């Protein structure tokens, strides 16, 4: 659309501005060239609440949505209008696809036959980066790959698709539009199931099972020992 | 100690693939 | 410690496909500069000249030379201030629009695919009214339609 | 330790660099139970110079041209799964492909 | 302990008689060094009232 783009530039030329140049061509140390970025890397950064930065350091931080779905749209349509990349995926009628890329053969529920590829597929070269159930993980100097909560499917793709910060990038050659399905099922499905056996301790692992045992769990039974024995 | 056998490049390159085949 | 002057973040590029040539006091400016060539051997350079100068002119590009052979334009208007030209191949073009409300020019461009190879890097040269940028593009392949594309096998 | 999967390049063997697709057994159950056919099914599948975006990184594992089945010569009745098991299961094999930004 | 996979016969499958041939895997070396397959060989065989 043309209006689209109209009112998708004035919030571009009163926020994104400083950083990126009135062109998109960026500026020196205070923000990347827009162009060629697509539709798909916009979504991203803006709906998330990533963009726009407020300060420089060694990592941008996920926060509070500053636009909404529409508004963040209408910039999308904005930027991709300088040189389009990525595209948003959408699904059979004109919307954004969320609680359909829950598996390759995904109707209603998701398929445990594409948890066991996508776990493997998450686990091959993604598993590393971030956690086991992608709880996040520690990078180099102050940077770190966020725990995966908080995204959508659709920002899971885009995710991927346009790899931001120090994130690689997985085009659609890569890893094909069936993988990163699976690879979306095994996310959600590792999120929204519960434990099968006890209160599973941030399932961070052998670090958080002795700090519960080594530092509370050994306190109870001293307590317990005070009550019996005497204090002289 | 320092470095067992590693080395530094010897002169800069650059150069064009095209590997073609029509 | 990490927001000194020098961060991770400020220094950061465009994490596209193809680099760019000028930062700050440059005329002319080109961004996301590859050689496109699709699968079934079509080829075209996707680049964007941005017309950034405190000394309005007219910097209207002439020619784009890949390796040894031109490129088909389609006679872009002289790129003003404040403006952009966004070439791409014609069958990438279509899914983009032309806004009314900037001034931005879209153009499709083509070659002879001589015999680019994927992965390798290639002088582009382009060659305006006044002066020539030559910078090393990517060979390239289109970015799929997302969300469609499965394997084979 | 001196050799890894990779040694069969100097023996006159055209070892591929093979993404895995982390493909499963497949149950097949018709009129004497259920089975796992893993026939058919390739895990390692050959890459290509264009598969692969700027700022990227895959892990890739020696894939001879011998337990190859893909491509124009995919044979739906041809088991190579073991195989690629045991090339993606040697301790020197993981190679990681980085394609840099120009 | 009822069923002994000739009850197979009950559920409309044709179940034949099968003498055993005693075959073992074949060795094939190859580029890829010395591996025991077992594609062509059948076990179990059928049989004839003449046999
Ligand atoms: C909901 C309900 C949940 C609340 C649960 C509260 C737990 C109560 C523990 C028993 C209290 C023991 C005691 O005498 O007081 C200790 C202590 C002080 O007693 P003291 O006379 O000064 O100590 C003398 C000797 O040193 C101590 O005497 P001693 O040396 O002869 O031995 C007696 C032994 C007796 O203890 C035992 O028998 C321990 C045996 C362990 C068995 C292992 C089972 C597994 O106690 C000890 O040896 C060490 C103290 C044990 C208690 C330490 C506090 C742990 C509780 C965590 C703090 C508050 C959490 C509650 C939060 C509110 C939730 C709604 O009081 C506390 O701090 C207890 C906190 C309770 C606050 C009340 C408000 C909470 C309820 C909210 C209502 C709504
Ligand atoms: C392969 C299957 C994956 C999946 C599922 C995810 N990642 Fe990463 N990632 C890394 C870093 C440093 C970032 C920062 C991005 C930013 O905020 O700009 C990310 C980004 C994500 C997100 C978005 C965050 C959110 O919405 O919560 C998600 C959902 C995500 N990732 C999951 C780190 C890496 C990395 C190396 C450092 C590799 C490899 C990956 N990620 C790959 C994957
Ligand atoms: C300092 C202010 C700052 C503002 C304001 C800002 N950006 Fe950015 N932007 C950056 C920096 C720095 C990066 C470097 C990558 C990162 O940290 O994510 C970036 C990266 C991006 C990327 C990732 C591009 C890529 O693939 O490399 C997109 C898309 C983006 N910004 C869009 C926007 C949009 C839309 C707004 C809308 C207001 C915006 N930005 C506002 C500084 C800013
Ligand atoms: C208590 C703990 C003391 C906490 C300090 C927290 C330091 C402030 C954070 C700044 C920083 O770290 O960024 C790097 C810096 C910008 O660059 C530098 O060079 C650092 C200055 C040299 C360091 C001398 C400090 C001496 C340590 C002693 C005080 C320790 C006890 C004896
Ligand atoms: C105090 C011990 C320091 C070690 C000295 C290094 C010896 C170098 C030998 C060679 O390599
Ligand atoms: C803990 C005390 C730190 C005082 C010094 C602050 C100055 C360093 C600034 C950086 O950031």
């Amino acid at each position: 659309d043309q209006a689209l783009i109209s009112e998708g530039k004035d919030l571009y030329d009163v926020a994104c501005i400083t950083c990126h140049g009135v062109n998109l061509q960026g500026v020196e140390d205070r923000g990347p060239s827009l162009v060629g970025v697509g539709e798909g890397a916009v979504y991203f950064q803006v709906h998330s609440g990533r963009m726009p930065i407020l300060r420089n350091e060694a990592q941008a931080e996920r926060k509070a949505p500053r636009y909404t779905e529409a508004q963040t749209l209408a910039i999308a349509a904005y930027v991709a209008a300088n040189g389009g990349g990525p595209g948003l995926v959408y699904n059979e009628d004109g919307t954004l696809a969320m609680e359909e890329l829950r598996g390759e053969n995904y109707d209603g529920q998701i398929t445990s036959a594409d948890v066991a590829r996508g776990g493997d597929l998450f686990r091959l070269n993604c598993a590393s980066c971030h956690n086991f159930t992608g709880r996040g993980g520690a990078l180099s100097s102050g940077k770190y790959a966020p725990n995966l909560d908080a995204a959508n499917e659709q920002e899971i793709y885009q995710a991927m698709l346009t790899g931001p910060q120090n994130m690689p990038k997985f085009s659609d050659r890569q890893l094909s539009a069936d993988e990163k399905k699976d690879i979306i099922a095994f996310i959600k499905s590792t999120k929204e199931t519960p434990s099968p056996g006890g209160y599973s301790l941030g399932s961070l692992g052998p670090v958080a099972e002795g700090l519960f045992m080594w530092v509370f769990g050994i306190l109870v039974l001293v307590a317990a020992a005070m009550w019996i024995g005497s204090r002289s | 100690c320092x470095x067992x056998x590693x080395x530094x490049x010897x002169x800069x390159x650059x150069x064009x693939x095209x590997x073609x085949x029509x | 410690c990490s927001a000194g002057q020098i961060t991770q973040t400020s220094s950061q590029v465009a994490a596209v496909d193809g680099n760019q040539a000028g930062s700050a006091n440059d005329p002319v400016l080109v961004r996301d500069v590859t050689v496109h060539l699709t699968t079934d051997g079509e080829a075209g350079v996707k680049f964007t000249a941005i017309n950034q100068d405190t000394s309005h002119t007219s910097h209207t590009l002439e020619s784009v030379t890949v390796d040894g052979e031109e490129v088909e334009l389609d006679d872009a208007e002289p790129i003003e201030r404040n403006c952009s030209l966004v070439a791409d191949i014609q069958s990438e073009l279509d899914l983009i629009e032309e806004p009314e409300v900037g001034c931005i020019q879209h153009v499709a461009t083509s070659l002879e695919n001589p015999g680019f190879a994927y992965g390798g890097v290639v002088p582009v040269e382009f060659v305006f009214d006044t002066g020539a940028i030559t910078i090393d593009a990517t060979v390239s392949a289109p970015v799929l339609e997302s969300g469609v594309e499965n394997r084979e096998v | 330790l001196w050799t890894s999967g990779w040694t069969l390049v100097e023996n006159d063997v055209k070892v591929y660099l093979g993404r895995d697709t982390a493909a499963i057994a497949e149950s097949h159950t018709d009129a004497t139970g259920e089975h796992w056919s893993t026939t058919g099914v390739s895990r390692l599948v050959r890459m290509r110079p264009e598969d692969l975006a700027a700022a990227s990184m895959e892990t890739v594992f020696p894939l001879p041209a011998e337990m190859v089945n893909d491509g124009a010569e995919y044979d739906p009745a041809k088991d190579v799964y073991e195989h690629q098991m045991h090339s993606v299961h040697g301790p020197r094999n993981a190679v990681m492909l980085i394609r840099l930004r120009t």
